[PDB]
């Protein structure tokens, strides 16, 4: 019998088994977070205990099967998968020892407080509160009490513990044979296959590196415009040719520049397109919105949703007793049940989000053939990318105007469109710069090219040549400065960010040809066209079938990221900010420190 | 002038796992089918060999009167050469059938809350079945070389897993009952023609 022989067989008993037990666990979890109660929170530990157990002690059995003899892609895919031997390989004591600092870390950062120096009795924690000021303050005294507040004290109680966190985990790494913990993160983009499909782990870093190098013309301009204005509003503190202090751009770690629009609109009196009150006027309900959005995907030629779908999601906030947890959130139960949960009120912001939430439902729907192990998304990023495409072509003028909210006169004109551009920008290209540069230190942290003695100095120094922000205050060893922000506490890869967002821009051009658009790509929309949705659909049913390369290929005709759609799309921007800081100085001298 | 039991067995209270398959001869009487041509409940009434527009002319041997509740998608597999599990290890059609396959979906009858456990089938076997077979063993499938010496081992499964039918799932995954009526017809006076 060959081994092959001996795999298939296994894989067939844990298919059902796995299935079943999954399931179960699912659904006590809806049931606790739409009825918060103490007795639910006990069911769902337990039923969650029994499919972990089933998962554990299965791979454990199949470390057993050599890797190198099977010789169908398909078996092997699956086979590697249970195979993967995370975490267990550690001794027992370490194990305990790394589940401690695990969970004291997220502990601190929830229930941190920070206060002001002016009045002792005022304590704020961070949620509700530290964020308010940051959001949406403009005095700069106040905003400088809190960011160094949150980083004082939540901050440096978090060094200790964060440095043995690296340590153990780097063990852990070693044992598994990959180089250090950042190769491991890196391993998600990694395929073998045959014919040119090969990505391999170290290439990441290099392409990500020439991506960057590229989008840096349009950042550059971009940070002076946004100097140019602030300067009006704190006149004495920035200075033209210096780096933006920190603490005065938009949120407590600066990841997002939206915050900012009120300040900066660059054509002030013209106001944005919102048709919140029309639908007041023509009475839509919660339903109403979901059902209008069924109908774009429709249209587009992928299928309607389910019976069950439309009885058992709760799609508006509950009445009378019971409680509910907030977040917008679409869930694959397992076994045939697709549900969506979310409080819906009329406002213009809901429709768009319905959209993007629906999205990753129908991907879920089109996966279902492929056996067990392969269900998921090829790529990490590729889940995301594929909700929100479908959001940018309904915000356009042109749609809005068939489903018949807009007034059917209405005429854009060259200064709204600028407006819109804006305000999009700050939202996408802001964030990039950022990503890079935290994952950065990290990798390196790991590696060890970086001594303990110097984290600090490094991260200062990073931030002020790639991103242009300078510390408000001087820091010192003691502090922990990266730690603050919520994913590098609770143990997440942040490269998922960057990817997602080459990656939908280089969709919708290649969709937007086959509906036959003429314009700029920011009007595009891709409704009425049965095209583009087969195409779409081809690639959404392979799952994890095939590399991910393969899969980009399919829709787009090419097998690497690339930039250039990105800077199509804000390509009419460009040319107008080219002329507005015509007399600025376009750059930033790593120099000058508020310290002064 | 004997009314066939047809009746008495579509409204049952339970149905028989997939695996323990009934039979029941049905012969010296007079069965109509005209009651069900016009009703038309059945998501199919798909028939093969006999035409359903009043065919019911012709004198046939014996009638069996095969019925189960399986999943919803494997309702295809009950066709004549085709092949997956059910087809491979559970219930069997000659190429050469000649009757009718009628199913409905039975979601609220089966399903249960916390589900219900009493439908089976058997997910593994050593060969194929052959045309119209039984088997009710129960004994431990093997897959290794080595021997299982009747304990649950590596590469040592029991042979039936459960269904589990539960009240949200998928039109795929819902229950659907199926009833196969067999018209068997051989060289004999065949007194079972039903006018
Ligand atoms: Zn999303």
């Amino acid at each position: 019998q060959s081994t092959e022989d001996l795999v298939n067989t296994f894989l067939e008993k844990f298919n059902y088994e796995a299935e079943e037990l999954s399931y179960q666990s699912s659904l006590a979890s809806w049931d606790y977070n739409t009825n918060i109660s103490d007795e639910n929170v006990q069911k769902m530990n337990n039923a969650g205990a029994k499919w972990s157990a089933f998962y554990e002690e299965q791979s454990k059995l199949a470390k057993t099967y050599p890797l190198e003899e099977i010789q169908d892609s398909t078996v092997k895919r699956q086979l590697r998968a249970l195979q993967h031997s995370g975490s267990s390989v550690l001794s027992a004591d370490k194990n305990q020892r790394l589940n401690t600092i695990l969970n004291s870390m997220s502990t601190i950062y929830s229930t941190g407080k920070a206060c002001n120096p002016s009045n002792p009795q005022e304590c704020l924690l961070l949620e509700p509160g530290l964020d308010d000021i940051m959001e949406n303050s403009k005095d700069y005294n106040e905003r400088l009490w809190a960011w160094e507040g949150w980083r004082s004290e939540v901050g440096k109680q978090l060094r200790p513990l964060y440095e043995e966190y690296v340590a153990l985990k780097n063990e852990m790494a070693r044992a598994n044979n990959y180089e250090d913990y950042g190769d491991y993160w890196r391993g998600d983009y990694e395929e073998e296959w045959e014919n040119g499909y090969n990505y391999s782990r170290n290439q990441l870093i290099d392409d990500v590196e020439h991506t960057f190098t590229q989008i840096m013309p349009l950042y550059q301009h971009l940070h002076a415009y946004v100097r140019t204005k602030l300067m009006d509003t704190y006149p004495s503190y920035i200075s033209p040719t210096g780096c933006l202090p920190a603490h005065l751009l938009g949120d407590m770690w600066g990841r997002f520049w939206t915050n900012l629009y009120p300040l900066t609109v660059p054509f002030g009196q013209k106001p944005n397109i919102d048709v919140t009150n029309a639908m007041v006027n023509q009475s839509w309900d919660a339903r109403k919105i979901f059902k209008e959005a069924e109908k774009f995907f429709v249209s587009v030629g992928l299928p309607n949703m389910t019976q069950g779908f439309w009885e058992n999601s709760m799609l508006t906030e509950p009445s009378d007793s019971r409680k509910v947890v907030c977040h917008p959130t679409a869930w694959d139960l397992g076994k045939g049940d697709f549900r969506i949960k979310m409080c819906t009120k009329v406002t213009m912001d809901d429709f768009l989000t319905a959209h993007h939430e629906m999205g990753h439902i129908q991907y879920d729907m089109a996966y279902a053939a492929q056996p067990f192990l392969l269900r998921n998304g090829a790529n990490e990023g590729f889940h995301e990318a594929v909700g929100e495409i479908m959001s940018l072509s309904a915000a356009t003028p042109n749609h809005l105007k068939n489903i018949g909210l807009l007034p059917p006169s209405f005429f854009e004109d060259s200064e709204t469109e600028i407006n819109f551009l804006l305000k999009q920008a700050l939202t996408i290209v802001g964030t990039l710069p950022f990503t890079y540069m935290l994952e950065k230190w990290r990798w390196m942290v790991f590696k060890g090219e970086i001594p303990k003695d110097q984290w600090m100095k490094t991260w200062w120094e990073m931030k002020r040549n790639i991103v242009g922000v300078v510390e408000p205050v001087p820091h010192d060893e003691t502090y922990c400065d990266p730690a603050s922000l919520f994913h590098v506490a609770n143990d997440y890869s942040f490269i998922r960010y960057y990817t997602r967002t080459i990656y939908q821009f280089q969709f919708q051009e290649a969709l937007c040809q086959i509906a036959k658009h003429e314009g700029p790509l920011h009007k595009c929309d891709i409704s009425n066209s049965s095209e583009a949705g087969q195409k779409l659909l081809e690639m959404l049913k392979l799952g994890k079938s095939k590399p991910w390369t393969y899969a980009l290929e399919i829709v787009v005709g090419a097998k690497n990221m690339d930039v250039r759609p990105l800077l199509n799309y804000f390509e009419p921007l460009f040319t107008w900010l080219k002329e507005q800081n015509r007399n600025s100085f376009v750059g930033w001298n790593t120099d000058w420190s508020p310290y002064a | 002038t004997n009314l066939c039991p047809f009746d008495e067995v579509f409204n049952a209270t339970t149905f028989a796992s997939v695996y323990a398959w009934n039979r029941k001869r049905i012969s010296n009487c007079v069965a109509d089918y005209s009651v069900l041509y016009n009703f038309a409940p059945f998501f199919a009434f798909k028939c093969y060999g006999v035409s359903p527009t009043k065919l019911n002319d012709l004198c046939f041997t014996n009638v069996y009167a095969d019925s189960f509740v399986i999943r919803g998608n494997e309702v295809s597999q009950i066709a004549p050469g085709q092949t997956g599990n059910i087809a491979d290890y559970n219930y069997k059609l000659p190429d050469d059938f000649t009757g009718c396959v009628i199913a409905w979906n039975s979601n609220k009858l089966d399903s249960k809350v916390g589900g219900n456990y009493n439908y089976r089938y058997r997910l593994f076997r050593k060969s194929n079945l052959k045309p119209f077979e039984r088997d009710i063993s129960t004994e431990i499938y093997q897959a290794g070389n080595k021997p299982c010496n009747g304990v649950a081992g590596v590469n040592c499964y029991f042979p039936l897993q459960s269904y589990g039918f539960r009240p949200t799932y998928g039109v795929g995954h819902q229950p659907y009952r199926v009833v196969v009526l067999s018209f068997e017809l051989l060289h004999a006076p065949a007194t079972v023609c039903g006018p």
